[PDB]
Order: C-alpha cells, then structure tokens, then sequence
C-alpha cells in the first residue's frame, strides 16, 4: 500500500523574476518519508524537484534554519508533524510579510541587525579583569534567565506579530526584544539602565500590544509577550 | 528623557480613572462626575486613536496631517461634551433619560 | 565592518528596488481567539470615540436639546423588543471594551501570560459581556 | 568571463562561523588585524549550535583537579596516536578558556558557590587513572553548544570582523606552496569572489554526512578538508571516525552523554546493565569507542530492543524528576518530540550513530598546517587550521567527550595567537595571478549545466549506504576492500552527474552537488586509510587484525625488545592523497609526536594496554 500526502508550497525563482509567485503541489508517499515536514521537503528535492528551495541544517530543532510557516502557523519544519490525514492539503508558506529570496527563503537581514542593535553581549563596568575567574552567579540568579537564554533566534515570534508586520522597520519585535531583557536580569551585567533607555521611544518597544501571537507560536515553548510585559514594568519605575 | 515611558504609564493610569467613573456616574450623577468623563473620555480616546495612528500611517508628511486631524477632533469633541454638560442636562443624566425609553 | 543601523538602512535600499515579492500574511495566517479579540478590542475602542465624538457634534449643531429628541421618540410607540435590541446593540461594544480593557490592565501587571491563561481570560470576557450585555438592556 | 569577480584584501581570512572559526575570526580583529569571515550558513545555524553535554577544564569546582590529570585521560583515550605537545597545550589552557566564556556571559550553570556546574563524562578520571570519575566537564543544562555558540557571536558583534555570510568557498589560491587567499561563491547574488590575504584559516568542520546515519548536520560536508586535498596537501587519520554510543533511533539525534553522566544506564532487552560486563569499572563511562563497540555487540548476539532488535535502551528515570528538569531538559523534549518518550517513565530507544571525524587536516600544536617531506614535516606558508577540521592531533584514535567545545576555543584562539606573533597587521598582501581560481569557477559552471544520468541525490545515497556498510564499527578488510571498489566507481561516475537548476541565485541544487564532491574526496581517503590499516586502534576495530601493533610490544617488559621499524609497524598517522581527476587515493605515513611542551612540567605518557 502507500499513503500519498499532498503538499501546495510557495515557490518563486529570482533568475525568472517574471514569473509571479505561485504555488506547486507535490505528492509524498509518508511509507516512504520521515515524519516531519522537513523529511517531505528533502524527499521532494531530492526525488520530485531538485529546484525547490529551503534552508536547512540541524535536524533536531536547534539550529533555527528551517522556520517557515505551515498550515497557517510559523513553525520548524524539521520538528512540525506532517499531518497524516490524506484528504488534507498542507500548505507551506515563507514567513509572513518578509522579502522572498527564492521560494521558501525569507531574507532575514533586518531581524540579524535588529538583534545586533540591542548589543546581545555581557557589559560590566569595569571589563579589564577578564579572562582572570569565574564570575560569581548564584543558583537563583541563573534560574531568571531560565526560558529566555534558549531562543535559537528562528524568527518564528516576529513574523507572526502583526505590529511587526505594520512596523517591522522601528519595531524592535517579540525575539529580539526578549533577547533585550535576557540581558537586563543577568545579574553579571552591569548596564541595565542604558539597555532600558535605548527603548524610550514611540517604536522599539511600545508598538506591543499584547497580541501574544508570539508566545503562541514558538517553537521551543518561550514567552516573549511576558517577557515584553517584564520590560515594560521595568520602563515604568526604573529610576534616572 | 522617559518620556515614552512615562506617555504609557499615563495611558494606563487614563484608562483606570475612565474605569473608576462609570460606577461613580451610577452612584453620584452630576456635575463632577460628567465634567470627569468629558474629560477621562476625550484624553482617552485621543490617545487610543492616536496608537491607531501610530501602527498604521506611515510617511512624514501623511503622520503629522493625520496627528494634526486627530487634535482637531479631540477639541471640538471635548468642547461638545462640555457644552452638552453646562447647556444642556449632561452625560449622566443624559443616559438615564436614553434609557427611559 | 558594519553597524546595525548601516545594516538596516541597506537592507531597505536593496529589497525596496528589487524584485523580491513580500510573502502573504494576513491572507494566510491562521487564526485564533486572542488574535480575533485583540482586532476587536481595537475596532470597539474606534467604533466608542466616533460615537463619543458625534455626540458631541450632534450637541453643538442640532436645534433642539436632548429632552426634546427623547420625547419625540417616546411618542413613537415603538416596539418594547425593537427597543431592547436597540439597547443591546448600544451597550455590546461598550461592555466589551471595558470587560477586555480590564484584562489589558491585568496583563499590563505583569499577570496572566501562560498561554491557557490567555486563552480562559478572553473567553470569561465574552461571557461578562454578554451576561452585561443582556442584563443592562432590560433596565 | 562568464561569472563577475570581486576581489577582495584582506590581512587573514577564517573559512567558517562555528565555535572554532568565530573565536579565531574575532581573535585576530582583537589583535589589530583586518579579518574576514567568510561563511556557507548564518553563523549561529552551525553544528556547534547543536552539542550538549559540555565543555572540559580542570577548574576545580567539584572537587580538587588538575590539568595533568586531563592531560593524561586525552592521551589513553587517543590510544596514543595522539600528538601529545598539542593534548599539553589543550589541557593546560582549557581553565583559562572556560573562564573566557564565562566572562563573555556564557551561561553556565551553577553550584552552591556560584561557580560553574561541571559533570562527569565518559573517559575522565582523577590521579592519572587511578582515582576514580572526574567532574570536570562544564556544562549549560544539556545545551551548552547553543550557549557556547551564541555567546561568542554575540561576542563577535563588538569587533569590525567582515562578514560574509552565505558565501560557499570552493578553493585555495595557491602559488609556490603558500596559501594567499580562497575563491568563493556568493549564494545570494551568484557572484564569484577571491579574498586575498596572507593568513588563511580554515575552520569548515567535519564530514559525518558522507554515512547514511548521522548526529551530524545537513551541512557537515567536509568542504575545508575537500579544498586541501584539491591543493594537493594530506590529511589526516580520516579512517578514525567517532561513533557516539547514543543517536536516538531512527531519527539520529543526538542523546548527551551527560544522561550517563548524571547516572543514566544502558540496559538491553533482557535489562542488564551491560556495561558492567565490558568495563567493570568505568560501566557507561567508558571511552566511546568501547561503549559503541559494546553496544554493538550485544545487538550482533541478539539482545537489541524494538520490534527489530536492532537498537538498545538508555534509561533515566530511576533519576529524580527535577535533576531531568534541571540538568537534561533539552533531550527531554528530543525525546518526548522524536521518539514519543516521557523519560520520567520510559527509556530512550538509542544506538552508535557516527559523529565525529578524529581525522582532519594536519597541523602543529600553533594551527599551522603541515605536510610531510623526505621524513619531515613543513609547515605550509599562510594556512591554519582548527576545530574539527583540523587534526592537531588531540583526538588521536578517539575522542574524549567534550573535549571538541573545548578544541574549538583553545585553538581558535591558538591560530590567532600564532599569526599575531608571526606578522603584522598591514603588510603587503601576497598576490596571486589574474587567473587565479579559474579552475574553480570552471567546475562550478560544469556542474551548474550538468546533464547526465545520475542526479547528485542518488550518487550522494550510494555513498551514503556504502560508507555505512562497509567502513562501519567493527571492519575486515574483505569488507573495506570492496567498499574502496564501490566509492571509486562512485567517483568515476560523478562524470555522469546531472543537475535541474540552472539559476545561480540560491541554487541549492547546485550547492549539494558540489558538497558531493567534497564529501567523495573525504569518503574516498577515509575508506582507503581503514583498508591499509591493518590493526585494531581507538576508534578503528579490525575483527581480522584485533591487536594495536606499536613499535615495541608494550604489554611485556620492554628490556632486551627489538624496537619495530617505523614501517614495521601501526603507531603512526596515514596521510593521505587524492589525485582529483583519477580518484586515485595515495597513503604515506608520518610520527605520532610523543614528547610534551616541557617534559619537567608534565611528563610524556608512554604507550600502555588501554582498558576501562
Ligand atoms: C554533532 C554534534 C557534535 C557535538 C555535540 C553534539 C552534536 C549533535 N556535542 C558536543 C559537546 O557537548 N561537547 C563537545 O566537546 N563536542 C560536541 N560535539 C562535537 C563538536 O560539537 C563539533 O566537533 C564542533 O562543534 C565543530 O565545531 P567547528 O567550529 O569545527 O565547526 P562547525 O560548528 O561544524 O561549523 C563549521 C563552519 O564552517 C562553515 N563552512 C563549511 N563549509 C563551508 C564552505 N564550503 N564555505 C564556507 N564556510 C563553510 C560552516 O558555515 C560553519 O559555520
Ligand atoms: C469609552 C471608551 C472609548 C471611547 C475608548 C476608546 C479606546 C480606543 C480608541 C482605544 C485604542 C484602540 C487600540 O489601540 O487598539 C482604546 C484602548 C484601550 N482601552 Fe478604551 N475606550 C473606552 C473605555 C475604556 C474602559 C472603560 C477601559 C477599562 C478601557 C481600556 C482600554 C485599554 C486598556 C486600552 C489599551 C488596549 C491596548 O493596549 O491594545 N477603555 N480605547
Ligand atoms: C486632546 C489633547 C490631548 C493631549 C495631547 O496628547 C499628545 O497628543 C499627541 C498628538 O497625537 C501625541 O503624539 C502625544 O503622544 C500626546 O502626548
Ligand atoms: C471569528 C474568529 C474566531 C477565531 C477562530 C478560532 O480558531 C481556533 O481557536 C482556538 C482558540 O484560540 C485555537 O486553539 C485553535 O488552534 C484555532 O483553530
Ligand atoms: C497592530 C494591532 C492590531 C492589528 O493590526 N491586528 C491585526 C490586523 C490585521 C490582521 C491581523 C491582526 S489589533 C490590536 C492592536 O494592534
Ligand atoms: O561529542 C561530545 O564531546 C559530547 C557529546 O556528543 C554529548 O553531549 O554527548
Ligand atoms: S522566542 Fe521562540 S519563536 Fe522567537 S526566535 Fe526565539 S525560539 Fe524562535
Ligand atoms: S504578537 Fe506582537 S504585539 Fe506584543 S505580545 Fe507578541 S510582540
Ligand atoms: S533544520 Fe535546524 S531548526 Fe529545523
Ligand atoms: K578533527
Ligand atoms: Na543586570
């Protein structure tokens, strides 16, 4: 016997810039496939149509390459189910409202210098005592940086958000903006206060509003919208 | 210097007060309380409007005519509400008498 | 090599004027509740400030005062059902403003985040506002 | 002519953005040098993102250590092919490199003091073996990789390094026997590109997706070792391949060893602990080459697991339900997502997976790339390389858990090191002919058009499936004498390659088959290696040649011994050449380096039985 799935996958090719985006069926044996979508994507390229397009690398969820959006939803491909009823057809998007490269490939270079703008690196005071010991770090200080230091930056969070979508130019957006907070609580970093300051204006960070698509869509099981939420209260009473 | 900070602590707070004044419109009618609302109401909705705004007007030019419309509208908005209050019956017993119907 | 704010500005420059299509968002993303009450915390919130704002228009323009206009629509006779689901219909989008600004007060505190929060929060806000709703418009 | 060059000038320039080529990219802009790096994925996307269990140093934390006493476990756990200047260099700096992560925010977990939280792992032991499990591997929960990995990007945001993310080098330029520079594409314009400079280093990692099943990423491909062999240079050991006792069934996915770190236990279907059958006192903290072999033994003898009995178990959850919360949460998840485990309650299905390449090209104890001339070796004029794609050789016959995080940052480091101490910032650039890398763009354009009868997809699976059934755990050479036959009638047809996407921008179709090409050239030396040698060490296990053979017999006194000649016997690293165009694999032998940085501070370890 075998089970033939269908999958309609957006497709565009920038040597043929003409041909307006469209989207292609293919039909995937799952007897002969893995059981994530990425097994279907790499089957497809490797035996349908070696043209087809994705990024790609880890396999187990970590790396953030393969995110796309499927069945509606911005996911990682290589740990999203393929849904096994046959009478369905999964849909497979780039993720939404970004700049198409080639057919599943968002260019992603906005979200990188967003993130490189928040200075993601350790800041104390005095610097020139590294490389010397171990700073100190209790238990409990390290647990506040639980569910926040695990985000491997898929951008799954940001293009689900429609303030984002609106405003993706001034918005700093959901992943990048918890990344900010990850290092305002780290109790080794020293400058807290600045990383506060750099928020006080109408759009890094006040385009929020509570939308909580993000939350609902990471794949890795995070909470930006709280995370967002933490900042704003620290916005508000934080002094000088 | 917080001045962003400070704009959304003050939304917030806006939108407490407007929570406080609809039972205060029940249990207390009258002038306070209509003149409150008039007020809470148009600082509220200005601001509201004015988020919209921000979210979906793009360009310089097409933002600052947008935010110059939206202080027009909150102006002669209050004015009304105001006018209703002092010339008129005002909010509070304006509803009550709706309500009569 | 290059600053983020470099880094942003290039990228404008170069996907503004090039070929590259924007993928689909709205017309593709799935829905769900939080997603939809938000979009109506906001259409609500638009649809109460036009209503505040030709009020106070009508207040300033219109001959008579507002007895007068009460009057002449008691003396219409009109049906006691026309009149409740007219009520409802003026007290609906008011209830749920208030109901789910009251939730955005609480989020704004820091409370309510896990995603089942979320989800229980918005719907005991459609019940308060329809219970409301049909409460205030048999007064 | 056909394909637009942009030339680039650089001081040095770092082929790839993992843990190793990040670290050696922003060392050498800390120290003054204008730096490129130049890298096939967005950095944090690379395989280092991907490791768990953690990172050695004898920091001390858990109790009294010594870097000695990690000196001396790499050096058994190599089963002394290991060149043991560099294993001195490693363990001695591996403190010093800790702390430096540290310090850049890595966030480590935490003891009761604040310090970092260190575990035990396979192979490591207090007293130079003779008191019992060390502590000493430093760990982020179970996602260290990802923590060392971001740490140090974001780390790299605060130095003017030149990025050039999604560009795919192809080779080096080479003029008299010195590297200047290497040609690349870019994959988001289809443009050519040489980067000229006169310090190179290469750091493209390893090459496990030559086999069918692998905890390796989709892009382990080789491509550094490719563009040395196409140089003409040697590499090293490439037969001495890491099979990871732990691969989750089926899906490959690595499982840490830091679940038998934290007391996690292999069990097979009749649940015996079988580990304490194979090596009483190390269990399932033996070396991974002992762990592999042994779980592969009881699969043979018929007491594997699953409807097919072909894997064994891995179980935690006689452990407390917070210690896997709190030390193991991310193969929780792996488990419960990949193989529908709740490892509170059920083990992990879990089986030898390839891994990790010992092999690489060769280098110093500085980085620097060596060749092997009338019984000396050279170094080559302005190459390096580190991390795994580099054989230092700390590895030797067989890698110690977690010391390849702390590979990657010692010698980063250490080819930056070596460069700043060797030249200048700002001196001349070499330069090299007009024509220079023509070669390179010409077979980028064969393969672009290539219209034959085997698509790169399925001469890529043959490899696959040959490399994974003839040069497995356990080899003979009737075996590995016919999978030498199958590759290089898979080399002869790459003549036959056929390719569908004739775009340049973003073609991956075109990217996979030259991948292929680099993974031929690694799958090639590798297969021909473990056919030469005719021994059993580390990692290489010969069922018709079961004896390390070393240049004395070190199991008896060696008073009154005749000493071996150097081609009498096996303790020794296989150097290895391709001719491209032929496929013919050339084999050559060089001295495994026995004396330390300072005999006075840290002994040379002699060869002796090595048992778990
Ligand atoms: C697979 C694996 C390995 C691993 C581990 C877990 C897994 C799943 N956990 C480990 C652990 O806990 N502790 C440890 O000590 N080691 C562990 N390992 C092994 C170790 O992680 C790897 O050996 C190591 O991470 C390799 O690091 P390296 O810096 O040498 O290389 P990389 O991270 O694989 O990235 C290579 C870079 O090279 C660039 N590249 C490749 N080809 C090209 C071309 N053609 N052009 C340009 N750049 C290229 C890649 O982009 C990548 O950035
Ligand atoms: C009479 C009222 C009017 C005319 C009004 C109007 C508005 C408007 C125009 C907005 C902006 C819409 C948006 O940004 O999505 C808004 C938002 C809001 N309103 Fe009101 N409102 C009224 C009553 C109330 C009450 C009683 C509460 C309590 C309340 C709480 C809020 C909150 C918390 C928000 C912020 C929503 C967000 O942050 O996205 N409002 N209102
Ligand atoms: C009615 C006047 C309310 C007080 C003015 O309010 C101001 O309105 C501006 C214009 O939209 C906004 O840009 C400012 O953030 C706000 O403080
Ligand atoms: C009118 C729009 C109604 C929203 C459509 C509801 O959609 C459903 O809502 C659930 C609760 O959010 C989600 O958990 C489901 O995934 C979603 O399909
Ligand atoms: C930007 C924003 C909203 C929005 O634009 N949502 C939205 C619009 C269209 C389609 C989906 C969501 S609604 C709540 C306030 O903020
Ligand atoms: O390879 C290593 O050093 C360590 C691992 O693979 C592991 O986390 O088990
Ligand atoms: S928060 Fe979640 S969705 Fe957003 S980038 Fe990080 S892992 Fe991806
Ligand atoms: S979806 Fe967007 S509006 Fe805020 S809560 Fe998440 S960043
Ligand atoms: S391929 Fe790495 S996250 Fe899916
Ligand atoms: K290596
Ligand atoms: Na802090």
């Amino acid at each position: 016997t075998s089970r033939i799935k269908k999958f309609s996958i957006y497709r565009w090719d920038p040597d043929k810039p003409g041909d307006k985006p469209r989207m292609q069926t293919y039909e995937v044996d799952l007897n002969k496939c893995g059981p994530m979508v990425l097994d279907a994507l790499i089957k497809i390229k490797n035996e349908l149509d070696s043209t087809l397009t994705f990024r790609r690398s880890c396999r187990e969820g970590i790396c953030g390459s393969c995110a796309m959006n499927i069945a509606g939803g911005n996911t990682l491909a290589c740990t999203k189910k393929i849904d096994p009823d046959l009478s369905k057809t999964t849909k497979i998007y780039p993720l939404p409202h970004m700049y198409v490269v080639k057919d599943l490939v968002p260019d992603l270079s906005n979200f990188y210098a967003q993130y490189k703008s928040i200075e993601p690196y350790l800041k104390k005071k005095d610097e020139s005592k590294q490389g010397k010991e171990q700073y100190l770090q209790s238990i409990e200080d390290r647990q506040k940086l639980d569910g926040l230091y695990e985000c491997i930056l898929c951008a799954c969070c940001s293009t689900s958000c429609p303030s984002y979508w609106w405003n993706g130019d001034k918005y700093l957006g959901p992943a990048v903006l918890m990344q900010a907070y990850r290092w305002m609580i780290d109790s080794r970093d020293d400058y807290t206060e600045e990383r506060l300051a750099q928020l006080q204006d109408p759009f890094s960070l006040y385009r929020c509003h509570t939308i909580m698509n993000c939350t609902r869509t990471c794949p890795k099981g995070l909470n930006p919208g709280k995370a967002i939420a933490e900042i704003k209260k620290m916005m508000a009473t934080y002094k000088e | 210097s917080k001045a962003a900070s400070l704009h959304w602590t003050s939304e917030r707070a806006v939108s407490a007060l407007l929570l406080g004044l609809l039972p205060a419109a029940y249990l207390y009618p009258g002038p306070a309380v209509d003149y409150s609302l008039a007020a809470a109401l148009t600082l509220h909705g200005h601001w509201g409007l004015g988020q919209v705004i921000t979210d979906y007007v793009h360009g310089d030019t097409p933002i600052k005519v947008a935010n110059t419309g939206l202080y027009v509208l909150s102006a002669i908005t209050f004015t009304g509400l105001c006018y209703f209050n002092y010339y008129d019956v005002g909010i509070c017993k304006a509803v009550a008498m709706l309500w009569s119907i | 090599a290059t600053t983020a704010k470099e880094e942003m500005a290039r990228f404008w420059e170069k996907n503004t004027k090039s070929s590259r299509p924007l993928s689909p968002h709205i017309s593709i993303y799935k829905w769900s509740l939080p997603m939809a009450m938000s979009i109506t915390h906001r259409g609500t919130g638009v649809a109460l400030s036009l209503g505040v704002s030709l009020f106070s228009l009508a207040a300033l323009l219109l001959p008579e005062q507002f007895p007068h206009y009460v009057a002449v629509v008691k003396s219409l006779s009109l049906s006691p059902a026309l009149i409740y689901s007219a009520k409802f219909a003026l007290v609906f989008p008011l209830s749920y403003h208030t109901w789910n600004g009251i939730r955005h007060l609480v989020w704004d505190m820091g409370k309510g985040f896990k995603l089942s929060q979320v989800e229980q929060s918005g719907v005991v806000v459609l019940i308060l506002t329809l219970l409301s709703s049909a409460a205030i418009a048999a007064m | 002519t056909q394909y637009p060059v942009v030339d680039h000038e650089f001081d040095a320039v770092v082929v790839g953005a993992g843990g190793a080529g990040l670290r050696a990219a922003f060392g050498l802009s800390e120290a003054g040098f204008n730096t490129a790096c130049v890298t096939k994925l967005f950095p944090t996307r690379s395989h280092t993102v991907a490791a768990q269990g953690g990172i050695n140093a004898a920091l001390g934390n858990m109790e009294d250590d010594n870097w000695r006493w990690h000196f001396y476990d790499t050096v058994k756990g190599s089963d002394w092919l290991g060149d043991q200047d560099a294993i001195h260099y490693m363990t001695e700096q591996a403190p010093a490199a800790v702390i430096e992560l540290e310090n850049y925010g890595m966030p480590f977990s935490r003891t009761e003091e604040g310090k970092i939280y260190q575990r035990a792992f396979g192979g490591q032991s207090l007293q130079f073996g003779k008191g019992g499990q060390a502590h000493r591997c430093c760990c982020v929960a179970d996602r260290t990789g990802h923590s060392l990995l971001h740490t140090l990007y974001g780390r790299s945001l605060r130095y003017d390094t030149s990025y050039f993310v999604e560009y795919f080098a192809l080779d080096l330029l080479m003029e008299n026997g010195e590297c200047r520079g290497v040609i690349a594409l870019c994959i988001e314009d289809g443009t050519i590109h040489r980067f000229r400079a006169k310090n190179t280093v290469i750091a493209t990692g390893g090459y496990g997706r030559t086999y069918f099943s692998c905890t390796s990423a989709h892009t382990s491909t080789g491509d550094g070792t490719a563009m040395v062999t196409r140089a003409g240079l040697p590499c090293q050991d490439l037969e001495f391949v890491q099979f990871h006792p732990t691969g989750i069934y089926g899906a490959g996915c690595l499982i840490t060893e830091g679940c038998r770190g934290e007391g996690g236990i292999l069990i097979n279907s009749q649940g015996e602990r079988f580990m304490e059958r194979y090596a009483p006192v190390a269990k399932d903290l033996a070396s991974r080459d002992v762990v592999s072999r042994s779980m592969t033994i009881e699969i043979r003898e018929g007491r594997g697991c699953g409807p097919e009995k072909d894997h064994v178990y891995l179980q935690l959850h006689h452990l407390p339900p917070q210690q896997l919360a709190t030390r193991l949460p991310g193969i929780s998840e792996t488990a419960m997502i990949f193989a529908g485990v709740d490892v509170t309650k059920e083990p992990i299905p879990v089986l030898p997976t390839v891994h990790y390449n010992m092999g690489g090209i060769p280098t110093n104890y500085k980085g620097q790339v060596i060749t092997h001339v009338n019984g000396e070796d050279k170094v080559v004029p302005g190459l390096y390389a580190c991390g795994e794609a580099a054989s230092a050789s700390v590895h030797g016959a067989n890698r110690l858990g977690a010391n390849s995080l702390l590979d990657l940052v010692v010698f980063g480091r250490a080819c930056a090191l070596t460069i700043a101490e060797t030249c200048k910032p700002g001196e001349p650039v070499p330069s090299i002919k007009p024509n220079a890398g023509e070669e390179s763009v010409a077979n980028l354009d064969k393969l672009r058009f290539a219209d034959g009868t085997i698509r790169t997809s399925e001469a890529r699976l043959n490899m696959q499936k040959t490399m994974q059934s003839h040069a497995a755990v356990f080899r003979t050479g009737s075996i590995l004498q016919e999978g030498c036959e199958k590759l290089s009638q898979i080399y002869r047809d790459l003549a036959h390659l056929k390719t569908f996407d004739r775009g340049i921008v973003w073609n991956t179709d075109l990217v996979e088959t030259l991948e292929l090409q680099n993974l031929m050239l690694c799958a090639l030396q590798t297969i021909y290696g473990a056919e030469a040698r005719k021994e059993s060490r580390g990692a290489h296990a010969r069922e018709d040649y079961k004896l390390r053979i070393d240049e004395f017999d070190y199991s008896k006194p060696l008073q009154g011994q005749q000493k071996r000649p150097f081609e009498e016997h096996w303790r020794k690293h296989t150097l290895s050449y391709v001719d491209v165009k032929s496929g013919k694999v050339t084999l050559k032998y060089r001295p495994v380096i026995d004396r330390t940085l300072n005999e006075e501070d840290c002994s040379s370890v002699p060869p002796a039985i090595r048992s778990y």
